[PDB]
């Protein structure tokens, strides 16, 4: 140890980072007609523990009849989950909603089904995701949205209101202008602009206020006349390839997991 | 944790481990029979004598020693590729499951200990899945198997 | 220094699929070793998967008559369900495993005098015959049976099923379901005997047995 | 035979599957000024029933005058047939309709005409299904699709009512958002995500619930003021290359091939 | 000249112990072959005569007290008599063959708690004990256990008989009689647990079976 | 094991037919001014208990008077009895 420290006995890796892969593959029998020594183990013991488990003689499972393997995060979360929805009631307005892992800010005013349960799979993200937004409703009405980084100014939290901010500020940051008629959708990709190293979902109020978000996105309507139908928006998050994920913890346990029932 | 994740999945396949571990004192003596009986997640299993038992695969251990856990690697029998996650489901359909079996926990020898020890000795089991695979995602928070 | 013996506490032991975790263990005790009869006292194959459980036995037995008209079904059979029965010794093997694939031989074979004339048709079709036209049963495995020519055929299936094996104690849907139907009316000159009694013969074909269970039902 | 069987005669293939192509090419006579010795047979005996059938002296038909074999399975079915169609009535409600191969289930609710038919040829079927829905009526209707595996939870079949499901729950088994004024078609795959080694139609009350399905679609519709016209949605199925087809059967006969009389 | 095809009147099929002899014959039809799972729908060996019946099973378990005496027999088994019996799967294979003749593994364990004291004996003795002298038992395949040492003990043997083989639904004389008798009295402190319960294991190794019959007694 | 079993722990000959002669014979000392190892061990234990017995150093017995062996079952029960 370089830290001047010393040992007799040794010090092996604990539950080592993707170990195997997800899909039935070979990477003869998987254990038999030998012993199992792999049967009998001290737990307590780290290097003991990971002595690979075998109790009665089995075969090579064989192949998977699919390509991709489903248990690889990037594939997984790759699938843009949801993430929350909003409506607007007046005509020039805007709102705006935080990206946070917080495991405390329930829904709606917080993080949703799965992506609130991935996210606390883990202590440390950081990297670019790509958000996709659907448009609902309405027809004939300008919109635009920003970007905002943590520790800037941007309109009240999880509350419809009219802006107060300049136009200029707004677009500043980078902003995308579009309108319901042509399309119904926008999919845009969130950077890691962030002057914290990672972010995380578990933490304990004041950090919960500060490193437990990646972002803030704001959307703000126009020429919505309300003698029309309403305008609802529905966000989904999608990890990228440049996302990363660091440290492994306790998933939530189930009565903390929790999801806006609709419809 | 091996739930949390197969959780978001609607199929799996693979060995589940089951790891015992025993806490026990240097003076207890006594002797577990874990038996898999191969099948669905609803059979009655409430008629199977230990000796009956002896003809599905199993295993006994020996708890008073210098060791403390017997792993049991359940290998992956069904009549399916894979089983499904109809714990989402209302009801139960013949067909539809979700365990390739149940588990059983038999006392092959009586606990002997003398009498300024405990009366018994608890055990925990802990869970965990090797060539484990698990596709086609969706979302739901398992609830407790309240036995 | 001179290490003095000591027995091994911890050890591992068992066979086939049972396992055994002890810790105050000691070392195993044998005598003698496995004797092969210089003199056989049985010259049978000893008895193995295949002896047992992949041989023939008689499933089912019924009568053809004059009066069974066209397409009369003279058998419905769930050719697996059958043979999971006591009555035959493959039950033995089935009895004791939760699932098992495998394939199937049948025959079936009668006895027309040839004063009568006439035919059948044998099917394995697996699953039902749902609403498959009856005239169109020569494209499922089968056998025609013509009095003037044959009686007897015989059919050979592998494994075909919607799932990786079938479950006996308690089965999903038969895996096959042999028919057997008149071809052409068995019709007769004045004073011939009006029938002609009919068996069917079946066995599995490369039986693989899954998962040891202590369950019948 | 590796079965502990033994004869004295032969055991030949009965009934092999693509004997011969399907347009008249040359893979001289066909047959002629010899003797026609498959004139002749047993046809009880499997052996002699494989003999060439002649008759008379005939000649090589020659080539036929387009591309493509109609008679592969792949490109015949390669055009979508018709499954089903169904309209909605009230807003914000959804409707969930199984593809099931059930000789049983009647149409509507149940496989209708080609496809109907198709699927009864052969015992086993396995592997991806192009699905293309047409959209009927209505504009500036928002609307979501998603595919369920046998096995899981779903909305209650053939019935239109209002969804009973998550949002969360929907979206994450993989989904789809479209919009009537936009497009009016969708045209995507559905996997082979079962926990079955293959589905059928010919099947027995039991198993004719679970192993008679490939999976389900469920649509759900939105912003649709029934003071609008109606909307009506019609599917259509076309295997890929990726399907596979095993053991045939006797086709189902007449009496049990049925159509959704409509227009 | 050219000759033309005709049917093979006489024929001979079967498979294992099934013979058949056919006089209108004609030929076997056959569809497809055997498949393997390119993914397993099962990780266990196949069934085999060594799965089901060369496995270990639980056959008799009893009690040793603080009030049974020096040489009080805690037991008296019928080893293979035990093993007949539909309990146990390795049934399936003996219910359905006359004769047999085998080699047996014999695992006895108890769970004595380290306050506890005394020793048993475990003895393998071929017919019947006669009136061999209990002191000498060591003699038999055996197997000793001492509280303060082992919890455990294995004996293994091959066929020992007057016969070539042991006849189960009818029976001479037990093959083997596994004696476990108090080799040293079993005492102990005043609060202690004044007993221990014991059990046995068997299993065949090198099952010849032999003579395929439908009896049942 | 060809039976399909498996063990961590040995399986040693217990209790081997003629093991040693009847008659005095050699088949130095026989044990001595070493260590008697042999006189300790775990009884129950088949394997051990098959290691050699000797307590104190003795020397080599020598040759027995006469030449037929007692012990030899062929010879003694060749008397009939
Ligand atoms: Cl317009
Ligand atoms: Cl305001
Ligand atoms: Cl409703």
């Amino acid at each position: 140890d370089d830290s001047g420290g010393f040992s007799t006995t040794v010090s092996t890796e604990q539950n080592v980072p993707d170990p195997q892969v997800g899909i039935t593959t070979m990477r003869m029998d998987v254990s038999g007609v030998q012993a199992p020594v792999g049967a009998i183990t001290t737990i307590e013991d780290p290097v003991l523990a990971k002595k690979v488990p075998e109790t009665f003689p089995e075969l090579k499972p064989g192949e998977s009849r699919h390509t991709s393997d489903h248990m690889s995060i990037y594939k997984f979360m790759g699938r843009s989950h949801f993430l929350c929805t909003f409506t607007f009631n007046s005509n020039n307005k805007e709102y705006t909603f935080p990206i946070t892992l917080s495991s405390t800010s329930n829904p709606p005013h917080g993080l949703p089904s799965t992506l609130r349960w991935f996210f606390n799979l883990f202590q440390l993200y950081r990297g670019p995701l790509d958000l996709t937004i659907i448009i609902t409703g309405a027809t004939d009405v300008d919109g635009m949205a920003w970007f905002t980084p943590v520790g800037l100014a941007v309109d009240t939290p999880w509350v419809e209101k009219e802006s107060a901010l300049q136009i200029d500020y707004k677009t500043a940051l980078g902003a995308v202008r579009f309108n319901t008629r042509r399309t119904g959708n926008i999919q845009i990709r969130l950077p890691w602009y962030s002057y914290l190293y990672a972010v995380s979902g578990a933490l304990d109020g004041l950090g919960d206020k500060t490193d437990s978000t990646f972002g803030l996105v704001s959307i703000q309507i126009a020429n919505y006349n309300h003698s029309d139908e309403y305008l609802s928006f529905s966000c989904y998050l999608s990890v990228t390839e440049q996302s990363e994920f660091y440290f492994p913890r306790a998933p939530l346990n189930s009565n903390a997991m929790l999801s806006t029932e609709s419809m | 944790a091996l739930a949390s994740i197969c959780q978001m999945f609607c199929f799996w396949r693979g060995d589940l481990v089951f790891d015992f571990q025993v806490f026990p004192t240097k003076y207890h003596s006594g002797r577990l029979l874990f038996c898999f009986v191969p099948g669905n997640e609803l059979i009655d299993v409430t008629g199977i004598t230990l000796k009956q038992a002896t003809t599905a695969p199993c295993a006994v251990m020996d708890i008073a020693g210098v060791q403390s856990t017997l792993r049991f690697r359940v290998p992956w029998i069904s009549d399916t590729p894979y089983r499904v996650n109809r714990y989402t489901k209302e009801a139960h359909q013949k067909g539809e499951y979700t365990a390739i079996g149940k588990l059983i926990v038999y006392c092959y020898n009586r606990l002997t200990s003398p009498s300024n020890v405990a009366h018994h000795v608890r055990v925990n089991v802990y869970l965990s899945a090797i060539n484990l695979e698990c596709f086609a995602p969706l979302y739901h928070a398992m609830d407790v198997t309240t036995q | 220094e001179q290490m003095i013996q000591s027995v091994d506490r911890t050890a591992v032991t068992g066979a086939s699929y049972f396992t055994s975790v002890d810790q105050s263990s000691v070392h195993t005790a044998e005598v003698g070793s496995h004797q092969i009869e210089p003199l056989k006292t049985s010259v049978d194959k000893p008895g193995s998967k295949k002896t047992q459980g992949e041989k023939f036995f008689l499933i089912h037995s019924a009568r053809w008559l004059t009066t069974h008209a066209l397409f009369h079904e003279v058998a419905k059979l769930d050719v697996v369900k059958l043979l999971y029965n006591e009555q035959f010794a493959v039950q033995g093997l089935l009895r004791y495993h939760t699932y098992a694939r495998f394939g199937i031989e049948i025959q079936v074979q009668i006895n027309p005098t040839p004063f009568q004339q006439g035919g059948l048709i044998c099917a394995m079709v697996p699953g039902d015959q749902s609403y498959g036209s009856i005239a169109s049963l020569t494209v499922y495995p089968h056998g025609l049976l013509n009095c003037n020519i044959n009686n007897v055929v015989r059919i050979k299936v592998p494994f075909i099923y919607t799932r990786g094996a079938y479950h006996f104690k308690d089965p999903q849907y038969p895996v096959w379901e042999l028919t057997i139907r008149v071809w052409s009316e068995l019709n007769i000159g004045t004073g011939t005997s009006a029938y002609t009694s009919l068996n069917v013969l079946a066995r599995f074909t490369d039986l693989e047995l899954h998962g040891l269970t202590p369950l019948s039902t």
